RNA sequence: UGCUGAAAGCAUCUAAGCACGAAACUUGCCCCGAGAUGAGUUCUCCCUGACCCUUUAAGGGUCCUGAAGGAACGUUGAAGA
RNA sequence: CGAUGUCGGCUCAUCACAUCCUGGGGCUGAAGUAGGUCCCAAGGGUAUGGCUGUUCGCCAUUUAAAGUGGUACGCGAGCUGGGUUUAGAACGUCGUGAGACAGUUCGGUCCCUAUCUGCCGUGGGCGCUGGAGAACUGAGGGGGGCUGCUCCUAGUACGAGA
RNA sequence: GUGAAGAGGGAAACAACCCAGACCGCCAGCUAAGGUCCCAAAGUCAUGGUUAAGUGGGAAACGAUGUGGGAAGGCCCAGAC
């Protein structure tokens, strides 16, 4: 359904009447606003493109500011797009309120990951390391052997080795929402949503619950 | 449900038929007679 | 062959529509359509369709008896009536009808809540005896078999869902 | 010294053909030799003498027998557990352009000029296109 | 050389095994090089040639 | 396992056709994904000067023009060899 | 033979299906339970220890299961060197002796920075035919799929009981 | 007998198999072994039958109302099934 865009600020815990310590996190969600409505005859697919946040005047560029003043909105910071289905009526000037999640029990959260650098073979793909003793020389952490002999006589495609760790788009699903905030524009969702704090995540109703 | 490459009739009600490239042997009142080629 | 040369009969009182293949026979029960394959020539003698192979085919007598038997079955379904009556067996096995629903308590934690096609008018004159009517014989045979064959009756006790007129194999657990 | 038809002087055409009711093996070799360009008298091997065809409604092409289902399409990708397979009826219901494009890709020759001759295969599977501005002629086969 | 000869033969409406047979009926000794070279430019004389083959057969 | 039913007037899941069927199949879940050369779709912002020379026009050069926007440099980061 | 390092462990796999588990159907000398036996099915999963140099094997103990094979009986320009294998020493036995013996204990140097194919990552130039700032449609690809047990139905059906 | 001491077209490639024995030059004609739907040159050439299984384009013991042709017999309007 119509997603929204938030920014993860911290992690805290909501307690209960009983004594449950529910882990929870606060994604601040301002009121997003429709920027470009598409459909099939206009572009090829029904969707919605939006933007929330704030960007400075002397670093919004002349291509972007024309698209801003073509709508009539403020100087936001991103450009995100949500696919849709039928049975909806929409315009461009109306801004989306923060209470669209106020009746959904299970949501989905996508975002970026953290950046763990050029990783290792014992670190990313969980290769069990070898003997740190007992004769063994200079092969404590290497990934060992990778191919057969002479038939194929090559390293197959789909192999796993060292590389960049994460730092891409990941997805956690079906999470638990406990509380909204009309006063200071928050969403409290149970768990540990991806990415470091100071990043912007894409939240939506859960695709299968 | 035998599988054999030498099928046969046994009783007086064995009906050899051919379905979908398979020479089946069946019977009206016998579960053991039921076959396949 | 021999049923391909022995032709059909058809009485009056009925809206005959032989538009070549689409022979819709609108009368007392209903009407059936079928777009036959074209390996048969057929004309109406106002009481009897002739049946034979159209000239040039290889397996011409394939359709020549089957389409004849089907055109017997369609017009006698429109004329008289068709069912093949079932009989539920078993204590704790009960069947209830409201027009186009079957509710069976066929030994499962969820009851068999099953639905019906267009050409089915079903009735239970007794709680375990159901009969489902219709005219299209090929459809009301298959629908009866699907509505029955959740449980073939097991060869020891005879407890299950069987036809009212079939044959079951009484078995013997030896000691 | 026999004449070698230089490319900047030789022309091109525009034909359309509605392949409904036509068989694959007896259609595709004619669409292969048309864009190979040998039915014209001024054919040369090493320089392209091709044509332009447009094959309309290519989701109707039929092969007789039982081979609407018994015609397989094997292709392997490069990741060791990844060779796949789709059959003829599924390829027809999914993408009815590649049922003709690979059929002419077989019979057309293989190389840089093979891909150059493939570049003119403007083959569709609908009942309209956007090169009628080029005023084509309805060829019959 | 035989390629453009067969091209012009299918262009005018005749095969190759009938064409060379009609020209052997007309007892010509002209080779594939110049039989192709006529069909390069002079289309009406090669049309006359296949008309002669059609008038030798028919 | 079926329904209808000839070949073979009868039984026949099969030859015409119609219905069911499992972690395998295509999807459905998710990721990098137009260097898809078959190179895309898509709403936006900028340049509306004079000329002579043989390359007679898709050509070479002198001058006000040098904007959209990016690169480089400094402060650096939950981005990083 | 102007040399392709050999058994077994450690580390990484991939395919095969004559399928160990799990999925669906027929037969039974199948009441239920659990099984017998072939037929379809290879997506996924497959024990930690004692003992010898050991794959196996035996034994102790789990689990749904502890599959069968090829890949130079996969893999030493990736790693142990215990096994068989060099030089020393001894016992049995053989020869008069020099010394031998799939007989045995004991100690015994495992070299190399990647040029190229390959594979996982990160990048500059140019093309996409006016040039630049972005957001995307997705033909194809790639990871993913496991299973235990307790409770409801119900101590129902089946069964003489159990 | 090729092949070692031998080139070339057909068997995809392929010393030994079939064709065949090239001293040099030519943008000349006829065929062999083998091929003529396009890749790659030449018949989607005509009558004419089998095949329905990609059989053609890998195999046995045995199996069967798959199928075409021939030769005899028994039962039959004393209607044989
Ligand atoms: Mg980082
Ligand atoms: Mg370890
Ligand atoms: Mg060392
Ligand atoms: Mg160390
Ligand atoms: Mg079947
Ligand atoms: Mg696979
Ligand atoms: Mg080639
Ligand atoms: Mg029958
Ligand atoms: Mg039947
Ligand atoms: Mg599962
Ligand atoms: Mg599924
Ligand atoms: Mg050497
Ligand atoms: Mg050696
Ligand atoms: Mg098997
Ligand atoms: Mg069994
Ligand atoms: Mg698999
Ligand atoms: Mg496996
Ligand atoms: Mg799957
Ligand atoms: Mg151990
Ligand atoms: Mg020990
Ligand atoms: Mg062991
Ligand atoms: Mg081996
Ligand atoms: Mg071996
Ligand atoms: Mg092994
Ligand atoms: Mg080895
Ligand atoms: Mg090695
Ligand atoms: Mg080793
Ligand atoms: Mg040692
Ligand atoms: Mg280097
Ligand atoms: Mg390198
Ligand atoms: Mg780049
Ligand atoms: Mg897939
Ligand atoms: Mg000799
Ligand atoms: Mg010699
Ligand atoms: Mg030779
Ligand atoms: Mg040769
Ligand atoms: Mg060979
Ligand atoms: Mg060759
Ligand atoms: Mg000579
Ligand atoms: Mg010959
Ligand atoms: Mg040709
Ligand atoms: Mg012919
Ligand atoms: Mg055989
Ligand atoms: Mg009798
Ligand atoms: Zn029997």
């Amino acid at each position: 359904m119509i997603g929204l865009v938030g920014k993860k600020v911290g992690m805290t815990r909501i307690f209960t009447e009983d004594g449950v310590s529910i882990p929870v996190t606060v994604i601040e969600v301002e009121a997003n606003r429709v920027t470009q409505v598409k459909d099939l005859a206009n572009d090829g697919y029904r969707a919605i493109q939006v933007t929330t946040g704030a960007k400075k005047a002397n670093r919004v560029t002349k291509p972007e500011a024309g698209h801003f003043a073509k709508a009539g909105v403020e100087a936001g910071r991103g450009l995100w797009e949500f696919r849709l289905a039928e049975g909806e009526e929409f315009t461009v000037g109306q801004s989306i309120s923060v209470e669209l999640f106020a009746d959904v029990k299970k949501v989905d959260v996508t975002g970026t990951s953290k950046g763990k650098g050029f990783a290792g073979t014992v670190k990313r793909w969980n290769f069990r390391t070898q003997d740190a003793t007992h004769g063994n020389s200079l092969s404590h952490r290497v990934p060992g052997s990778i191919g057969q002999n002479q038939t194929p006589g090559k390293v197959f495609k789909g192999k796993k080795m060292a590389g960049q760790m994460g730092n891409e788009r990941v997805t956690v699903q079906s999470l638990d929402v406990v509380r909204v905030d009309a006063e200071r524009n928050l969403l409290l969702v149970k768990g540990a949503v991806p990415g470091a704090t100071g990043s912007d995540l894409i939240v939506k109703p859960a695709v299968k619950a | 449900m035998k599988v054999r490459a030498s099928v046969k009739k046994l009783c007086r009600n064995c009906k050899i038929v051919k379905r979908d490239g398979v020479i089946r042997v069946i019977c009206s009142a016998e579960p053991k007679h039921k076959q396949r080629q | 062959s021999r049923v391909a040369k022995a032709p059909v009969v058809v009485p009056a009182g009925v809206d005959v529509k032989i538009n070549g293949q689409v022979i819709t026979i609108k009368g007392k029960n209903g009407e059936l359509t079928r777009t036959l394959n074209d390996a048969v020539e057929v004309k109406h003698a106002d009481n009897t369709l002739t049946f034979g192979p159209r000239d040039g085919y290889a397996d011409g007598w394939a359709q020549a008896g089957t389409a004849r038997a089907l055109l017997n079955s369609m017009v006698i379904g429109v004329t008289e009536g068709f069912t093949k009556k079932l009989q539920l067996v078993g204590v704790g096995y009960r069947a209830a009808v409201k027009g186009n629903v079957i509710n069976l308590s066929l030994g499962f934690s969820h009851p068999v809540d099953h639905q019906l096609p267009a050409g089915i008018t079903a009735e239970c004159p007794t709680q375990t005896e159901i009969v489902l009517k219709g005219a299209d014989k090929q459809v009301i045979g298959q629908v009866a078999a699907d509505l029955r064959a959740y449980r073939r009756p097991e060869p020891y006790k005879g407890k299950g869902v069987r036809y009212a007129d079939e044959v079951v194999r009484t078995k013997e657990a030896k000691k | 010294k026999t004449f070698t038809a230089k490319p900047e002087t030789v022309k091109r055409d525009w034909y359309v053909v509605d392949a409904t009711g036509k068989t694959l093996g007896r259609l595709a070799t004619e669409l292969a030799r048309r864009l190979r360009g040998k039915h014209k008298a001024e054919y040369t091997p090493h320089v392209d003498t091709g044509d332009y065809i447009i094959v309309l409604n290519a989701d109707k092409v039929a092969v007789t027998g039982n081979k609407r289902t018994d015609k397989v399409y094997y292709h392997h990708t490069g990741h060791i557990g990844g060779i796949k397979q789709a059959t003829f009826e599924e390829m027809i219901a999914r993408r009815p352009e590649r049922v003709i494009e690979i059929a002419v890709k077989g019979m057309l020759p293989k190389g840089p000029l093979g891909r150059a001759m493939f570049r003119k295969l403007k083959v569709y599977a609908g009942n309209e296109h956007n090169h009628a501005a080029q005023q084509p002629q309805v060829l019959d086969i | 050389w035989i390629a453009r000869i067969n091209a012009a033969a299918r262009q005018n409406g005749i095969s190759y095994s009938k064409f060379i047979n009609g020209l052997k009926k007309a007892s010509v000794e002209i080779d594939r090089k110049i039989l192709a070279d006529i069909a390069v430019f002079d289309k009406v004389a090669f049309t006359a040639l296949v008309e002669k083959a059609k008038a030798a057969l028919a």
